[PDB]
């Protein structure tokens, strides 16, 4: 849901104030995308 | 009998070179030392096992 | 068994280049997803 | 008066090793029985502190005050009295005194014109028992202020009494955000020459609203067989882990990028570390310059042409026009007062002078004032409805002002019309040109009109009687899209010179990065501006001058685990760089930055290439044993004779 | 309650008032006056040519226009050094492109709202986290211990049983933290205990 999803295209395009709007976005998004992987390699470890 | 050993570095991953980035993360708290952990508590099993 | 990235030293000039256009964990590592190598290594285990 | 008193006295510049001094309480909030960690401007431990000392004749050097402050002086019978604070010193600008004189402390904001060579001095025994401080030989003239205090004498002359020590003041200086924070410290010390071994805080003392630029400063000694001496340490923004015992006092802290050891204590929060091998904040080399490659354009575009032509055309006629092959400055737009709104979206408009552009289009008309508010993207009303519509995820500026001075008249004018009516909503950046009848009743209908079949556009007599919200607006939109093509309008900024094999900051057209640049051999065919990746990031780009492909990669980086035996058998550490072949450590020379500040490990001949990456500070021996703490791909480390 | 108050006064015109506010920019806010990125406090305006515009032109009111860089965070500069906007440097009380740095504001009441007079008053605060000086009309209560309550020190509000503490919390110290960044303890603003 940010404007892009390259890091540097939403700094190189916003203010310091706007920009944390679409970052908070990428990086909640980001997180939860780890926090997948990061369940799912315990998952298989288990299996393992 | 193992798999590959993975360390996700979670900054680079979630902010990778930006320090504006790193500065809205650490709002988080500690879920990239539990992420880091974790990884870590695979990598070192897959020796043990 | 084909065994995607083993971590026996990536040293830039083998992940740069040519072979960067052909090589997925050269994308993955510049993402910060580093593959660590065994403790024992296939002589070790080959020994035991 | 000002005196001329001799020279600054030969070199008395020392230096000294400021070992666990300049800690002080970060916030004003109590805690106990915690390990806390906290990021602010510290002293670093083990810093290299400068030292000036009193033996005759002598003078105080001006010193930098960048990043703020740490001062101590190793002292007996107050001859520190006080600082001088500035950027000039000199009355040009406004600059900061503070002084304990006979009767009280004193701290004063103004312009003054410091003495060159400053100073406060007591007569001895004058008839009266007392010593008396007539002299205040540190300014000419004070000539406008904006800050006063004055109070009390800041001497605590400490138990023990009459100098059976020395005594050791310590202060902490933080110009931030307008408002100079103080913090101090007394201790009693017995150390003959040096600065104290041993652990101490400083408490927040005041926080002074000033509201100056400092850059430099100096101290003030008073004048007359006793002698004494003072230090200065530059704070630097850190991470320190304090340890606040049951008391609440900070009694030890760790320095978290001191060395490997010390942020491993900082990792695992513990001022001890257990037998083993630990991944911590991992090393990247930083960029040595930045890159900048907009293209070698240089004709100013015709900003003029649009937003000061002779006439507007009307909004159901909107003239585009394209803005290419030029150089914009969107700044002398944007700090113009003259427009009455300017807002953008996908952008802005700070930044518009960063970012280059792929095609730009200026959208042109007149509406009226209360209907503004239907240009901007998503909106509904006649304008938006009817005869100019933005699309929903629209990138650009809108501009608008009021022209009744240009435009309106008081005969009335007519040559401004908008469509009254339409089949259906019209598509975004469609324009409607035809004059068909518009049937508003069942019936067909053919000629000029008919009952219930309009003339479909319907005009404004504007007149300057009107109110605002009725008056004329002359309205622009600038319709550009970014960065995802060969762009041809850019911003005022200047190209560089080129660099390649070597990390930097680039920006090319405005998409900024941090990489190691290389001549690639990707055929980008004439149309393509940029490469991708996997992961949508940039990977390579053509470069806008010289018309070659260049692979960006990103500068070498990669793990740090640090080994070692438990910290009650041994504090010495060995560093493993997984993933590198090191012969690059030479490279990571601390010239340039890295993000880890501590670089000593690199000395060499303790350095050993594995399959794992390279270790540091641990010799290879060929000799087996059991495996104490394991690296990977065979090799183990231990710690032995 | 607050820790202590600050109030900023002064003129400016009434369309830049919108400077005034955090992160924005501006002729007033990247050269005379600018609020840090995590400002706390209210900006507070209002016109006044029916108290300082004058018909001649008021002009005690002025502004810089020019400087070498922006200036930081609650920065003020009383410097009136001429402005290299040549490429040429320069002395004396001005040159051809060099620029005595301010400009004023003529105020007549005969101007449209935008370009009247605005004084503007900035309350720049902080909360709560040290010990407090000024505060609202509320009035205290009688203090009671070993009782569940709905306490409020200094605005700091919660529910809890209050008890005496054994903690010696230094001058500057207001609250004592827990590990998990709750107020454990306070320091009474009537009793000092
Ligand atoms: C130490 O430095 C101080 C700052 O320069 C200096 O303070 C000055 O003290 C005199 C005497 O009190 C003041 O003079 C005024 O005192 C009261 C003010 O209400 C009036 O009754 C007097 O008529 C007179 O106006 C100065 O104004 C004051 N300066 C400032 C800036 O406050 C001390 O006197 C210095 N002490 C020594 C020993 O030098
Ligand atoms: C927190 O601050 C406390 C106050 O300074 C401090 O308590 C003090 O500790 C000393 C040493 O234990 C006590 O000295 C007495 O100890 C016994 C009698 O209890 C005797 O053998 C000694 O001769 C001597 O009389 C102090 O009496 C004691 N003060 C109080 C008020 O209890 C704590 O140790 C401090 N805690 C930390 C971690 O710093
Ligand atoms: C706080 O005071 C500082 C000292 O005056 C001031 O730093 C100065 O800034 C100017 C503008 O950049 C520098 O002038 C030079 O600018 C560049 C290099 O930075 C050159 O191309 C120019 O030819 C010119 O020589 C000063 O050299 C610089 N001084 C120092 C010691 O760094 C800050 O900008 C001031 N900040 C505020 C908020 O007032
Ligand atoms: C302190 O030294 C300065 C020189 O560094 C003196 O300034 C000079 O004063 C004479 C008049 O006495 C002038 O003719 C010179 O042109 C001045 N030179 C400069 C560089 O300004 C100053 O007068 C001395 N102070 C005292 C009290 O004698
Ligand atoms: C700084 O001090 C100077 C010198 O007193 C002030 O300049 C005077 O200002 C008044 C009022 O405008 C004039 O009548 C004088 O002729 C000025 N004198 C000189 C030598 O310029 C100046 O106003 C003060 N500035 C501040 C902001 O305090
Ligand atoms: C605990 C304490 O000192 N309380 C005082 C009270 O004695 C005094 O009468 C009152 C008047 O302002 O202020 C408060
Ligand atoms: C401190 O820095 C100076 C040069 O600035 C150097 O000569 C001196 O040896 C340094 N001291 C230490 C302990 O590194
Ligand atoms: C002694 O004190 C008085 C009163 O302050 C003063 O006038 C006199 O000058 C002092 N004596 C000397 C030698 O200064
Ligand atoms: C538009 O006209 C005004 C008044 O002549 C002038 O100040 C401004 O610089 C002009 N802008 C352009 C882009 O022509
Ligand atoms: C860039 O500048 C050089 C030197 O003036 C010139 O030869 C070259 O043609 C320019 N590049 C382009 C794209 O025109
Ligand atoms: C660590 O070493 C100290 C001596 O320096 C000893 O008293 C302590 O018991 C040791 N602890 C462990 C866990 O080895
Ligand atoms: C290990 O032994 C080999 C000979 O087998 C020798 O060349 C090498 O130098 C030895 N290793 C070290 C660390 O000296």
């Amino acid at each position: 849901g940010a404007i892009s999803s390259v890091l540097n295209d939403i700094l190189s395009r916003l203010d310091k104030v706007e920009a944390e709007v679409q970052i908070d976005r990428l990086i909640t998004g980001r997180l939860q995308s780890l926090q997948t992987y990061v369940t799912q390699q315990l998952i298989r470890a288990a299996e393992i | 009998v193992s798999m590959t050993k993975t360390s996700v570095d979670c900054t680079m991953y979630i902010c990778g070179d930006s320090t504006e980035c790193s500065n809205l993360l650490l709002q988080y708290g500690s879920f990239c030392t539990q992420l880091n952990r974790a990884l870590t508590g695979i990598a070192v099993e897959q020796d043990k096992n | 068994v084909t065994l995607a990235d083993a971590g026996f030293i990536k040293q830039y000039g083998d992940c740069l280049g040519d072979i960067a256009a052909r090589d997925l964990i050269c994308a993955q590592k510049f993402n910060g997803l580093t593959v660590l190598p065994p403790l024992l290594t296939d002589e070790m285990i080959a020994q035991y | 008066q000002c005196v001329n008193f001799t020279t600054r006295t030969q070199l008395p510049p020392a230096y000294t090793n400021s070992f666990t001094r300049g800690v002080y309480y970060p916030d004003k909030v109590f805690r106990s029985s915690v390990l806390h960690s906290t990021q602010d401007l510290f002293l670093p431990f083990f810093s290299n502190v400068t030292w000036f000392h009193a033996i005759k004749r002598f003078a105080n050097p001006v010193l930098p005050f960048n990043d703020g402050v740490y001062f101590a002086s190793t002292e007996k019978s107050n001859i520190i009295r006080g600082w001088i604070f500035g950027t000039t010193l000199d009355s040009k600008t406004q600059s900061l005194l503070i002084v304990n004189n006979a009767t009280n402390v004193v701290i004063k904001v103004c312009e003054f014109q410091f003495c060159n060579d400053p100073f406060l001095g007591v007569y001895y025994h004058k008839n009266n028992k007392s010593w008396m401080e007539s002299e205040f030989r540190v300014y000419s003239s004070a000539n406008n202020c904006t800050f006063e205090y004055v109070s009390q004498p800041f001497l605590m002359d400490l138990e023990g009494k009459q100098g059976n020590f020395k005594n050791l003041r310590e202060f902490v200086f933080k110009n931030i955000d307008g408002y100079f924070k103080i913090y101090s410290k007394h201790t009693p010390i017995n150390l003959v020459r040096g600065l104290p071994q041993g652990f101490s805080a400083l408490e927040p003392l005041v926080d002074l609203p000033i509201g100056i630029n400092i850059t430099r400063f100096q101290t003030l000694h008073r004048s007359y067989a006793g002698a004494a001496a003072y230090y200065v340490g530059y704070l630097q923004p850190r991470t320190f882990l304090l340890k606040y015992n049951e008391n609440g006092t900070i009694t030890d802290a760790v320095d978290c990028a001191l060395d490997p050891l010390s942020e491993t204590k900082c990792t695992l929060k513990s001022f001890t570390v257990e037998k083993g091998i630990y991944q911590t904040s991992n090393f990247r080399v930083q960029p040595t310059e930045s890159i900048v490659r907009f293209p070698n354009i240089t004709n100013l575009c015709p900003f003029g042409e649009v937003f000061n032509a002779t006439r507007f055309a009307s909004v159901y006629a909107w003239n585009r026009k394209r803005i290419s092959n030029c150089v914009a400055d969107y700044s002398v737009l944007y700090n113009s007062a003259s427009f009455s709104t300017f807002k953008c979206y996908g952008v802005s408009p700070t930044k518009l002078n960063d970012l280059c552009f792929t095609n730009v289009y200026a959208d042109s008309f007149v509406i009226r004032g209360d209907e503004v508010r239907q240009i901007a993207p998503g909106q509904t009303g006649n304008i938006a409805d009817y005869n100019y519509k933005l699309p929903d995820d629209f990138t650009g500026c809108v501009i608008a002002w009021n022209s009744n001075n240009l435009d309106s008249k008081v005969g009335g004018n007519y040559n401004y019309l908008y469509r009254l009516f339409r089949k259906s909503n019209l598509k975004p950046f469609e324009r409607d040109i035809s004059t068909e009848i518009y049937q508003a009743g069942s019936t067909p209908c053919n000629g000029v009109k008919g009952f219930n079949c309009y003339f479909p556009l319907q005009s404004y007599g504007f007149q300057p009687t009107y109110g605002v919200g009725y008056q004329p607006y002359r309205v622009v939109v600038l319709s550009f899209e970014l960065l995802h093509a060969p762009a041809t309008v850019c911003g005022p900024k200047k190209s560089t010179n080129l660099v390649k094999n070597k990390c930097v900051n680039f920006n090319f057209n405005g998409l900024t990065g941090t990489g190691v640049l290389t001549e690639s051999n990707k055929k980008f065919l004439p149309f393509q501006q940029f490469g991708r990746d996997i992961a949508d990031t940039t990977d390579a780009v053509r470069d806008p001058q010289t018309l070659e492909i260049l692979d960006i990669t990103p500068c070498s980086f990669g793990g740090v685990s640090v080994i070692t035996p438990g910290t009650n058998t041994s504090n010495q550490v060995a560093v493993l760089y997984q993933g590198v072949n090191c012969t690059e450590v030479p490279v990571a020379i601390h010239a340039d930055q890295l993000t880890p500040t501590w670089r000593v490990y690199s000395t060499g001949s303790n350095v050993f290439q594995t399959r794992a990456g390279c270790l540091i500070g641990a010799e290879h021996v060929n000799n087996s044993y059991e495996c104490d703490i394991p690296i990977g791909a065979g090799i183990c480390a231990s710690y032995q004779t």
